[PDB]
């Protein structure tokens, strides 16, 4: 009983003592990644039907 | 492993048999490639998995008969009228067909027998120096470009070491078979093909044959001895 | 009375995390991606329909070649399809017909399956002695098998209903590492592109990021109001999306340590069974309980398309590694390839 | 009065009462029948997702009823003009064929339904309950063949009969020869009666021998088993009973005086109008009353 | 295309095997067995003859599949939809644990699970077969102990005929869907027979209703 609470406290301390960055810095990374690979996504930008392996 | 068949007969008829052993024979298509005493190999018959489609050679279309029995794992070949040309060592070859399979991977021991359009594969070269440690390249050519629309070229490479059955090295002209050392490599342009060996070894000596699988009346290339 | 003192410290420590998380929340994802242009309406057509399953389809997985896929169903069959020609490459009968997960090895020589039998079975596709045969049966979990993903040719990671995730070594069949910390049943998992960390969604409405090497939890994400049913990693590997039973989706960032965007609509009251990202990460595809698979524009959190082609619950979802197709299974025993 | 029809003395009447009672009776059956069977046929094709062998047999009944309904206004024209057919020889030949074929076809595809429901309640584990849709289609085509093969002679009998100054399109004429297709008229009723009554009784008895009737939906289905067994008798008994009376008169009185047939002949074509009643009530009893 | 034509005919050979297995699987009756652990499912299974346990038995040319999920001990709602489509649910309750406690007595613990299973969104029309086991132990126990310990509102003689029928009536009262599903209650002894007949009778009524759904009547 005491050990279970102690273990939960010990793990919670490790999570608290972690490095974090601002959301805007993390939001820019997701935005930058999507635009860097926008031309390579067939679902987002359909490729010509000749290049479709499933149309024909 | 597989083997079986008859040996000697004057005229008349004879029946060949094969004994499959421990490879799930029921899901494999089987061939009956034969080889003349001093010439190259020549395809004879074929039966699909489940005894569906059956193909025969143009020269044995009516005289020969191929049938299989999935129980007991036995493959048959019935020959009715046996002329003088039909004097060859008959091999039994397995092959399975799905998306990424390697057909013609295993060849039987084979038995000898004596009596007492199509695509022609040239393979102009016949013999080369046997000096080891070099980079030998074997050339070959076909009557028509065997590059299908799906994108794979149906050219197969076989090596017949002196005294044993042929062994598959490369299937579909680019893919290496299982158990084959990485020295062997194959490239082609649809019509002309080459097989490259980086470092020759003592066990690489033998006759190298080529096969096609685009149109089913498939032919070999008379080999290229080392 | 040390139990009360520990609880008081835990509450104070938990409040520190919430304060720290709120401090770094400089702005919102919607504000940052407000200037970008919407993807517009996205229409996808059923380019193929795979028939042959005679029961509800519960899982599927794509091969690394973006051509072969394996699907599971409660009829007890594991079918390997050729998505280009509809051809059936293999059909593996399972010992137990209650299968809830599938996995295709990145090498391509193995597949894995599991379910209510608490056993993850590995099958050898490239067997020289004929057909597909079982290779290893991994036992040791107490609850049902919810998910399993091939780390490599010899390493697999599984999540179970006993609130634990395990890492196995196929050669010996023993649990190299056990991941504990969840209070509810773990329902899904997803390895990172680097295959060094993986997240897991549980019935306690919490998502935990684990370290495969060390074997301890690194981060815990909260915000969902019900059981988390699906999880998937962003193509970058520094974010993931969750699909819970409260008819909502959320995007979590590993570095930001907090939820970024919410994908929900007032017209949707049905839970989410599966989620998946596109190759670019701009699209988030989610399978719902209303028989419809929805496409969400992750950057702007606006609906962009609907994959309405199934007559029952959409249970599984997948996007090819090439990004040129989307496979959608459902309880009507049909698999559909889109665009 | 009297008419010589194909080397036998057949007495044919032209009652004025036919002109004022049959055109409106047949008009009501057609107008609702087109809305009934036509709508039901629409639901079967474009409004149904899965097809089972039971629904295949019901589909044939809707087709058979539909073809019989579209032959009504040709009959109405004949009745309005007081047995005066001015449509030709082949159309007279064709319309009669489509009457006997569709009437017997509809009767065939409701004894099949009654037998189909019998196997689903009294022998629930029988292999017949799980026949594939292909097997049902073969049986449906086979049953259509017997219906057509039993009425082909209507396409060989030259039937543009000239009656005085009138032309009649009718194969139901009273005379003193044992004509087959007249005893078969009684066979369309007696034989299905011995099957529907036996099957309907066994279905209800089994649902009551087992305490299964306490359900709300089961008890509703029990009543509609009796509905089809009552509508069938209502729509077919009156025409049959008149025909035996004609047979009774032929044996005892004979053709020598075609005056005692004045009343019964009028009554027969009255009761034959109730035969088309079944083809109109079937959509509201077999399809529209199903919970599915 | 020679290799492609050979691959297509292999898929066709796979298709015919899938249908052959599907025909066999469609002819087997699937039953789900539930209880409270020591409710008597172990002795029930023998009468018909970790993870999930499958029991195979046949009766009157009918093949039954019985699945025991008593070794799960996890969130029921996360895997209970996998059993949607079973012919019937076999529920086992011990009649001798009304006074025994697991706090809370064991009898009400069965009532909590019965209430959730019976009123489950997935089981809205599946027949539920309720087996009241350990009736022999309940016979002697009611002589020395009253039923007021379990049900404090009980007002009746402590005889087997009156007390047992009260427990059965209480269990059936939890059935909210009284018009879409039927609950069959039977009394089971430690050494008895015809229990598989009772299950056979119940599934036939489910089959008859299923047959009347294909024909459209019911
Ligand atoms: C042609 C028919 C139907 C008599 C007939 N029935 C059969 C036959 C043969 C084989 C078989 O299996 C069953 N029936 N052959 O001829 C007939 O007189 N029809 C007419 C009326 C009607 O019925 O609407 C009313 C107005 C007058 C015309
Ligand atoms: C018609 O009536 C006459 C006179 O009664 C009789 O001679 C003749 O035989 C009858 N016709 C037939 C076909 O019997």
């Amino acid at each position: 009983s005491i050990a279970q609470a102690r273990k939960l406290v010990e793990q919670l301390k490790m999570e608290a003592n972690i490095d974090r960055i601002k959301v805007s810095k993390a939001a820019a990374d997701l935005m930058a990644y999507c635009e860097a690979h926008a031309k390579e996504d067939p679902l987002l930008t359909p490729v010509p039907a000749s290049e479709n392996p499933f149309r024909e | 492993v597989e083997s079986g068949g008859g040996l000697v007969q004057p005229g008349g008829s004879r029946k060949l048999s094969c004994s499959a052993s421990g490879f799930a024979f029921s899901s494999f298509g089987m061939h009956w490639v034969r080889q003349a005493p001093e010439k190259g190999l020549e395809w004879v018959a074929y039966i699909s998995s489940g005894s569906g489609t059956i193909y025969y050679a143009d020269t044995v279309k009516g005289r020969f008969t191929i049938s299989r029995d999935d129980p007991k794992n036995t493959l048959f070949l019935q020959m009715t009228s046996l002329r003088s040309e039909d004097t060859a060592m008959y091999y039994c070859v397995r092959s399975i067909y799905y998306y990424g399979s390697s057909p013609f991977d295993f060849w039987g021991q084979g038995t000898t027998l004596t009596v007492s359009s199509d695509i022609v594969m040239t393979q102009a070269t016949s013999s080369v120096p046997v000096t080891p440690g070099e980079s030998v390249s074997i050339s070959c050519r076909s009557s028509k470009s065997l590059l299908h629309s799906n994108g794979n070229t149906y050219l197969y490479w076989f090596l017949q070491r002196p005294g044993q059955s042929p062994q598959l090295l490369i299937y579909r002209m680019s893919n290496l078979a299982s158990g084959v050392p990485d020295r062997f490599s194959g490239s082609g342009s649809g019509t002309a093909f080459t097989l490259t060996i980086s470092r020759l070894e003592a066990e690489d000596v033998g006759v190298y044959y080529c096969m096609q699988h685009l149109e089913y009346p498939l032919t070999f290339g008379a080999g290229t001895k080392l | 009375s040390e139990l009360d003192q520990l609880r008081q410290e835990a509450e104070q420590l938990k409040n520190q995390i919430r304060d720290a998380r709120k401090a770094c929340a400089d702005a919102t994802l919607s504000q940052i991606t407000n200037n970008i242009d919407p993807v517009g309406r996205i229409q996808m057509r059923t380019r193929r329909t795979l028939r042959g399953h005679l029961a509800k389809i519960y899982a599927m997985h794509w091969g690394t070649d973006s051509r072969l896929l394996v699907s599971a169903s409660q009829d007890g069959k594991l079918i390997i399809w050729d998505s280009y020609t509809t051809n059936k490459v293999h059909a593996i009968p399972l010992r137990s017909s209650w299968v809830m997960t599938c996995a295709y090895a990145p090498s391509g020589n193995y597949v894995a399956c599991g379910g209510l039998d608490n056993i993850c079975s590995i099958y050898n596709l490239k067997t020289r002695e004929g057909n597909v045969r079982v290779s290893r049966e991994l036992a040791g979990h107490t609850g049902y098998l919810s998910c399993c993903r091939f780390l490599d040719d010899n390493q697999i990671v599984t999540s179970s209903g006993d609130t634990t995730c395990a890492l196995w070594d196929i050669e010996t069949g023993q649990q190299t590492t056990t991941f504990t910390g969840h209070t509810g049943d773990v329902m899904s998992l997803s390895l990172a592109p680097d295959t060094r960390l993986f997240v897991s969604g549980a019935c306690d409405a919490s998502a935990k990021l684990w370290d495969v090497r060390e074997g301890m939890c690194r981060q815990t994400f909260t915000g969902h109001e019900s059981d988390i049913n699906a999880i998937c990693f962003f193509p970058n590997g520094n974010a993931f999306a969750t699909g819970s039973d409260d008819a909502t989706c959320r995007l979590f960032d590993l570095r930001a340590d907090q939820e970024l965007m919410t994908y929900s609509h007032d017209n949707i009251i049905c839970g989410i069974t599966s989620v998946s990202f596109s190759k670019s990460g701009r699209l988030l595809l989610a399978g719902y309980d209303d028989f419809n698979c929805n496409v969400w524009d992750a950057l702007k959190a606006d609906r962009a398309g609907v994959l309405a082609g199934h007559d029952n619950r959409v249970s599984c979802l997948g996007v090819t590694d090439d990004g040129m197709a989307v496979a959608t299974g459902s309880w009507d025993s049909f698999l559909k390839i889109w665009n | 009065h009297f008419l010589e029809i194909d080397k036998k003395n057949c007495c044919v009447f032209r009652d004025d009462f036919i002109v004022k009672v049959l055109p409106p009776v047949l008009g009501l059956e057609f107008i609702f029948g087109l809305l009934g069977n036509g709508l039901a046929l629409w639901i079967f094709c474009f409004h149904l997702k899965s097809w089972k062998s039971s629904r295949i047999f019901l589909f044939n009944l809707a087709v058979a009823d539909f073809l019989l309904i579209i032959c009504l206004p040709f009959l109405m024209d004949n009745y309005v003009r007081r047995w005066d057919w001015k449509f030709g020889d082949i159309p007279c030949r064709l319309m009669l064929f489509m009457l006997a074929m569709n009437r017997q076809g509809s009767i065939i595809f409701l004894t099949v339904v009654a037998v189909d429901r019998y196997f689903r309640v009294v022998h629930p584990h029988h292999a017949l309950n799980k026949i594939s849709n292909r097997t049902a289609a073969i049986i449906s085509c086979l049953l259509w063949g017997i219906t057509i093969g039993l009425t082909v002679h209507l396409l060989k009998k030259k039937m543009p009969i000239q009656n005085g100054g009138a032309n009649l399109c009718s194969s139901f004429s009273i005379c003193h020869t044992f004509q087959w297709h007249e005893a078969m008229f009684l066979l369309e009723f007696f034989l299905p009666l011995g099957i529907i009554l036996f099957c309907s009784a066994r279905i209800i008895w089994s649902l009551r021998q087992r305490q299964m009737d306490r359900h709300a939906k089961i008890k509703r289905a029990i009543t509609f088993i009796m509905v089809v067994a009552i509508v069938f008798v209502i729509c077919f008994l009156p025409s049959v009973v008149v025909r035996i009376r004609i047979f009774w008169l032929l044996h005892t009185s004979g053709t020598q005086n075609c005056e005692v047939y004045r009343s019964v002949d009028l009554a027969f074509f009255i009761t034959l109008s109730f035969t088309y009643m079944n083809s109109m009530l079937d959509p509201v009893v077999y399809y529209f009353s199903s919970p599915s | 295309s020679a290799e492609d034509k050979a691959a297509v005919e292999r898929s066709k050979m796979i298709d015919r095997n899938l249908r052959e297995d599907g025909e066999k699987a469609a002819r087997e009756v699937k039953l789900l067995l539930l209880g409270a652990g020591e409710s008597g499912k172990s002795t029930i299974v023998k009468q018909m003859k970790t993870g999930i346990v499958e029991t195979h038995f046949t009766f009157k040319d009918l093949h039954f599949k019985m699945f025991d999920v008593g070794a799960q001990r996890s969130e029921r709602k996360k895997w209970i939809h996998c059993f949607e489509g079973v012919a019937a649910i076999i529920f086992c309750v011990a009649l001798s644990d009304y006074d025994l406690v697991l706090e809370m007595n064991r009898m009400h613990e069965s009532m909590k699970l019965f209430d959730s299973i019976c009123n489950n969104k997935w089981f809205t029309d599946t027949s539920i077969i309720l087996f009241l086991n350990k009736k022999d132990l309940f016979e002697e126990k009611i002589k020395k102990s009253p039923l007021t310990i379990c049900y404090q509102e009980y007002a009746g003689s402590n005889t087997y005929e009156e007390a047992a029928a009260y427990i059965q009536c209480q269990f059936e009262d939890l059935n909210k869907r009284k018009d879409t599903k039927e609950i069959y209650t039977h009394f089971t002894c430690s050494t008895d027979t015809k229990n598989v007949q009772f299950v056979f009778d119940a599934v036939t009524d489910v089959i008859i209703k299923n047959n009347l759904k294909d024909c459209g009547l019911f």
